[PDB]
């Protein structure tokens, strides 16, 4: 006890690990990455 | 292959089915729109070239005019369309015509192959779906949009339907050929081994094996009226009929225009009725065996180095519930980076299939990326990992049978070997201990043998 600093960010595990909950501004530009190749 | 050998060839599906119908409806079936398919998907130039000789004669010719048409260096090649000649079934040899062992052709075949050759008449041009005069004039890239949702609808039912409500019955006719099987703790069926190569080329060949799976049945379905309407989306487009089928069709002639449509090779108007059109991929059909298209850039490119196998992304709509369905894949923060840590998620879907040729396939053959860009072969040494997660559902047997202990003779053991073996009920033998399984289908049969002997 009494070591509580900063850090602790990542947070992925198991199987399902569906990493798509928080994008924002992430799909209006999806369409972007196709038409210009 | 589990169930698509026979769609590869379309020469050879139509002469294993026609082996296997009524002979009254076989009679029907030789008419003139029959002539110009039966040739037309054939490939060698010698079962090709005898239909133009039953055609100029008359009269039965016996046997030696064949076998001196090969002159001397060509018998060879005849026995190969030995087991050709009775595939079609057309042919009949008499006694002694006019020499020794006549063959002649069925004439009520040779009537109509004179009609859509030579010869003519009137009641060709008076039937619809093998004519109907019509030309075409609506919007042509209006309507492929049509054709791609027909097929897009089997891709839900081969999932499990995560957004679908139609009615359409295509679960259960599907799973009659081997293409989906019904899910044993749930209720929505999946799909089975053989139906993953079906998504990969993606040809209109597997439609025609649809079309004539309620033919066989064998009950009130007949076979001249399928063929007559098949002929339709036959020949490409500028082929239609306006209103002349609606004055000329029954109830039969309704059923089989519902499930064409639903297929994707024909398009109909609204309330089932008024004017039809066929598709686009009706074309492919009668091009060749199989087909490619629907990309102009190919955006998608895997890796060749480490050896997970970086799948592609980032496409359109189909190649979503694609991997998904495959073997269930992961994506990660950014454009859904497919197939990045494979290893587990690859053996669920192996436990219930050997599906092994199809991973290779999708991995190999999946928009041509590698093989135009760079030159060495695509798969590194992946080619024996992929053996070893097939051969780990190979360590275990679930099957049930009874085994047979205590004897008392060497050489009686070995008479009792070939009583399960004749009827198809052994499994493993062991002549060192005298065991044997046999299965509990033919439990009974065995055991009068033994106190017998």
């Amino acid at each position: 006890p009494g070591n509580d600093p900063q850090e602790a960010v990542p947070s992925a595990a198991g199987k399902q690990v569906d990493e798509s909950g928080t994008k924002v501004d992430e799909y209006g530009a999806k369409d972007y990455r196709l038409q210009m190749p | 292959s589990r169930g698509l050998n026979r769609v590869h060839l379309q020469c050879r599906n139509l002469q294993e089915f026609l082996g296997g119908l009524s002979p009254g409806v076989l009679d029907r079936l030789y008419g003139h729109p029959a002539t110009c398919l039966a040739v037309f998907r054939e490939l060698p130039s010698l079962a090709k070239n005898w239909v133009m000789r039953m055609l100029f004669l008359e009269q039965p010719l016996p046997q030696a005019a064949v076998a001196l048409w090969v002159k001397k260096e060509f018998s060879k090649a005849q026995e190969e369309s030995t087991g050709l000649l009775s595939g079609l079934r057309i042919w009949h040899t008499q006694l002694l015509p006019g020499g020794l062992q006549g063959l002649i052709l069925n004439p009520i075949f040779r009537q109509n192959l004179r009609i859509a050759l030579l010869g003519g008449g009137k009641a060709w041009s008076d039937d619809t779906s093998q004519l109907g005069p019509d030309k075409h004039a609506r919007d042509v890239p209006s309507l492929d949009k049509y054709a791609e949702e027909r097929w897009e609808v089997v891709l839900h039912f081969m999932v499990g339907s995560p957004s679908a409500a139609v009615s359409q019955d295509l679960a259960q006719l599907l799973s009659q050929a081997g293409l989906m099987k019904s899910t044993e703790p749930g209720e929505p069926p999946c799909i089975t081994s053989a139906g993953f190569q079906f998504l990969l080329l993606d040809t209109p060949a597997q439609l025609w094996y649809f079309m004539l799976q309620y033919l066989q049945t064998a009950q009130s379905r007949g076979m001249d009226l399928v063929e007559i309407l098949s002929f339709l989306f036959q020949l490409s487009f500028s082929t239609l009929g306006k209103d002349y089928s609606v004055e000329g069709m029954s109830d039969s002639l309704l059923n089989f225009l519902q499930h064409l449509r639903e297929f994707g090779l024909v398009f109909q108007r609204k309330r089932k009725s008024r004017r039809y059109y066929p598709t686009r991929l009706a074309i492919n059909l009668s091009s060749g065996v199989s087909g490619a298209g629907g990309t102009v850039h190919q955006p998608g490119f895997i890796v060749v180095e480490t050896n997970y196998r970086l799948y592609a992304y980032t496409e359109s709509e189909l190649q979503i519930a694609l991997i998904a369905l495959f073997s269930e894949m992961l994506y990660r923060f950014p454009n859904m980076v497919v197939a990045q840590v494979t290893r587990e998620s690859v053996q669920q879907a192996i436990a219930s299939g050997i599906t092994a040729q199809q991973i290779i396939h999708f991995l190999r053959t999946r928009a041509h990326p590698v093989m135009l860009k760079q030159t060495p072969v695509l798969p590194p040494t992946i080619t024996d990992q992929i053996r070893l997660w097939e051969l780990e559902r190979d360590r275990l047997r679930f099957t049930e049978g009874v085994l047979y202990n205590q004897f008392l003779s060497q050489v009686d053991f070995e008479l009792l070997l070939a009583h399960a073996r004749e009827l198809g009920v052994l499994v493993f033998e062991n002549s060192a201990k005298r065991l044997m399984v046999v299965t509990p289908a033919g439990h009974s049969d065995v055991k009068r043998f033994w106190k017998r002997q």
